[PDB]
């Protein structure tokens, strides 16, 4: 029968879908027995471990596969025509983060969910063009730039100023662009750069290979990241009936701009079908869900866009690293739907002017988030202190963190997606 | 003789849930099972790099010495400026590049070879 | 003459077994006529200041020759050959590893060093513990690290949060990444890059011949280095012994448990590994050792098996001639792996330590301390001083006290090399019969 | 004409030229009216953020831009405080980094501390590894690795064109980044007589 060939052939999918569910399942009935009181601390830590592994296992090759991808496909396209595709792509970007966070802040301010150093955000706008300009690139493999407020001067001038240090991180963005940077100098360049091109296409190739190996043993991970998630909740009823307006925005909000916005954007650009696209890359989105990180699930994305869609290979491979970082939907419409929750929380009033306030701060914020589990909640802080009356009390966002997190890396990788299709038809034409 | 110790737990889960995110290797967002909850209460880590803090005094809770001083990267355990407390003897095997808990390690080793010889020479 | 031909063709391991015997005289004489007193802490720096030169200097090797040789390795090989191979290394290296612990932990038993104890001599504080199943966790989360470039200066250790100390202390575990090569990682991910690249054809042969280059000029660096080599081994050993204080002293009692370490150290290499190599392939195994002498004592001066892993590939490369796959492939992999010296010290320690204390070791627990010191034995650090938290892990684990183990660093500076010439010695003889089976 | 061929050419040192002498009456204008103490750091800090950008695309290429054409350089000529001691000590140990990696983002130092106080106040040097970005090591270790190329046959020259090829890359980037510099220039020129007073 063909119902066993179809299944051969959608392992993959199949697989990733029922890791999903059968880590819900299990996540459920391990609380239900227990809620991880009877299992205890080492019992605990062994049941959430090979989700840990999993992750590590993604995080292991983000980088010289980012690198290297960017590269070829710097290289790939001539100087004017990679300059209107990459104009192209961050214009999509921006109206994209642009409508999640209009839609947050819209549907928060109709459902009413809400009834230490600082940090200024001229500095935290420093901060960002700092690390889309990194001072060492060995260093900035695996640490990024942040500002501290320090008093140097006399106690009776008493007057913050900014210092610079380096805080742990993977600062992608400046890779990133350097990345960029090199290959269209390596493009620029005759029969001198052919080689270097061709060592990064076999060094991306071979990642590739590590990629698939890793995607293979992806699901048990899943599972286990999705049960050990669930598990380690305390007061599921409390929390559901102190929080569930606001579950109620951001999972509304998501799911709004995930299967009414983008795909109406996709028909309208490209006269598709934007859900044959998405059941096309369901694998990357179910990967996204289960490690909740943009990062770990690009390489899948990038592999699901190339083959499943009929994608062109530089397209994809220089469009999917730049969206993976600075096109975050999901984290905007978060971070807008947080703030709105927190200023209706203290009873402050939001008026126009603080409303077009937190749409751009927010937009910054998503540019500036990274693909990193809990990665939007960071600069959730920097949207606070841009409105300064939310006085920062993120503690009460926290406990239901993980699933809107994952909420969000989903929505965000959509986008990413969606996107980069969007720009292979419109390259077709 | 050394002053009490005055190292407690985050205020707020959020400053606890940042420094933790921060940490170096981290690869996962903690979750909020294991942020402190409640009053807060002594607390303190049994390793510390020399460089998270300019100097380090020695302190009193419990009968029990501490190395108490204040974490200069958000990086290091317990925040930015934070004045945290950390154990007299680090992890056995573990080293933190010099530093009060090395200083007491080959304190305490000296302190063992110059007894030992003494019983040698009885 | 042929005297002559004799020392210019062996130049090199004269020079450094008489680079080990000037640093043992000028140690001796120095602390005989001085010592860290006579002379200023600034002077004693510029004393021992050549060594840590030449520490620097095989430090600096390590990662790229590392890297490049497993890439090179894991992708000169056929996948199911490689894992052969590499199934037939690790039961290798295990059954090593638990003959040396059976070795050491017979002679801790039959010549008994904690038998008079002194007068107990132990309080100050008790020193933090880590768990078995966080050190598992940590071995398993350093294999395949998270970022490729940090694993290259630091590495992965638990640690913990000593909360509510009057108030039912839980000691919640929180991890980070510490200084210190992560070797494991790498040395994963080579190989697994390797046979990714033969997996893909014409480009993985395009980077195979980058990656062997690199191999290649890494090894003209190595055998620059190696020139200066013995001034550093001279210096390192004259240092060592200067800055000790009081010899013999510390020894009067101590003498049953080093004799026992070091028993135990020249049983495994002088009667057993050699027994397996004459069973194995035939030949000589003192040839072996001979070829491979100015590593073993590059390791004796350095008391690092990590340190002294490129002069030891090179030896094997061209005296006893393995071919360049198959060693640059089995001597990485043991020299993170295979560590029987180190688990006989081990061994011997934690039985000492139990005798100390005057507990008793029944069946049951030197099985489980036996397989617990061969399960912790890989994945420990090569630096020197690295088998003291695989010692505190077995200690946890047998349950025994930890408050002696400063009995155990106060001694620990030569049994260390020891166990570093042990270690190199068993990844030069696993290389001799690997390298026996692939010639038939 | 053959001055408008003068102008084209040689554009980058007359802009540079023109860039100081703006930088400096930027600098005047900013330190008179209005004030160097009325916007305070925190505006002087986004005020001189072009010359610091400058800065950091600077540092950012000089790793690559030195250990590349150096193994070039040392493959292609063919064969024809701190006290005096602990500051040698120092120097020696940044010669040979002992990691290649960490060498690329910091250096080794030595400072004093008073640890030991038992009887007199003795000074224990100690080393960390502090933040730098170490020229030595890695200038030492490329000229070594570019003779050990040559020393090797046709066996380093895949490496020699490697390097050749991530040099010209590099210098592309120099040649790209020396075009913005002239607004470097003007703003660090402006911040640096902003922040003093000599007139």
């Amino acid at each position: 029968d063909q119902v066993r060939r179809c299944l051969r052939a959608n392992l993959l999918v199949l697989l990733t879908v029922v890791a999903v569910v059968a880590g819900v399942a299990l996540g459920l009935g391990v609380s239900g027995a227990g809620g991880a009181l009877a299992l205890g601390p080492e019992r605990l830590s062994a049941f959430v471990f090979p989700g840990e592994l999993l992750l590590r296992l993604l995080r292991m090759i983000i980088l010289p596969l980012v690198v290297c991808s960017l590269i070829g496909g710097a290289a790939s396209l001539d100087p004017g025509a990679l300059g209107r595709l990459g104009a192209w792509a961050l214009l999509f970007f921006l109206v994209t983060t642009l409508l999640a966070s209009a839609l947050g802040v819209g549907l928060a301010l109709a459902l009413q969910p809400g009834a230490a150093p600082s940090k200024e955000v001229l500095d935290s706008f420093l901060d960002l063009a700092r690390n889309i300009f990194p001072s060492n690139l060995v260093s900035a493999a695996f640490r990024s730039y942040s500002t501290t407020y320090e008093e140097r001067n006399i106690t009776g001038t008493r007057v913050k100023v900014p210092v610079g240090q380096e805080v742990e991180g993977m600062n992608i963005l400046g890779l990133v662009v350097f990345a960029i940077v090199f290959g269209v100098a390596l493009r620029k360049l005759g029969p001198e750069g052919e080689l270097l091109i061709r060592f990064f296409n076999s060094f991306n190739e071979a990642t590739m290979v590590l990629v698939s190996w890793i995607m293979w043993y992806a699901p048990v991970g899943i599972m286990f990241l999705v049960a050990g998630k669930i598990v380690e909740m305390e007061d599921v009823g409390l929390l559901f009936a102190r929080l569930g307006k606001y579950i109620l925005c951001c999972l509304l909000g998501h799911a709004i701009h995930g299967l009414l916005v983008l795909p109406l954007i996709y028909f309208l650009f490209t006269r598709k079908n934007p859900y044959r696209f998405l059941w096309g890359i369901v694998t990357p989105l179910a990967t996204a869900f289960g490690t909740s990180s943009s990062s770990a699930t690009l390489p899948l994305m990038m592999k699901c866009v190339e083959e499943n869609n009929g994608v062109a290979k530089h397209i994809s491979r220089f469009i999917l690293p730049i969206g993976a970082t600075v096109n975050m939907d999901g984290a905007a419409l978060f971070q807008c739907v947080a703030a709105v929750f927190i200023a209706q929380l203290s009873q402050q009033s939001l008026d126009f002017v603080k409303i077009i306030t937190i749409l751009v701060t927010a937009t910054a914020s998503s540019v500036g988030a990274a693909g990193i589990p809990a990665g939007g909640v960071l600069t959730l802080a920097i949207i606070l202190e841009a409105v300064n009356l939310p006085v920062d009390h993120i503690s009460l966002i926290l406990a239901v963190d993980w699933l809107v997190d994952r909420s969000c890396t989903v929505l965000n990788v959509e986008g990413d997606a969606l996107g980069a299709g969007l720009l292979q038809n419109y390259v077709d034409r | 003789a050394p002053p009490p110790c005055r190292c407690m737990t985050s205020s707020s889960p959020y400053q606890e849930f940042l420094w933790r995110m921060q940490r170096p290797g981290n690869i996962d967002a903690p979750s909020y099972r294991s942020l402190s909850k409640g009053t807060p209460t002594f607390t303190a880590h049994t390793h510390m790099p020399r460089n998270c803090y300019h100097s380090a005094t020695l302190c009193m809770h419990a009968n029990t010495h501490y190395w108490t001083g204040k974490m200069i990267n958000p990086s290091c355990p317990g925040g930015l400026g934070v004045t945290v407390c950390w154990t007299y003897f680090t992890q056995t095997g573990m080293s933190d590049g010099g530093g009060v808990q090395d200083q007491a390690r080959e304190k305490h080793v000296k302190e063992v070879i110059s007894q030992l010889t003494r019983v040698h020479g009885t």
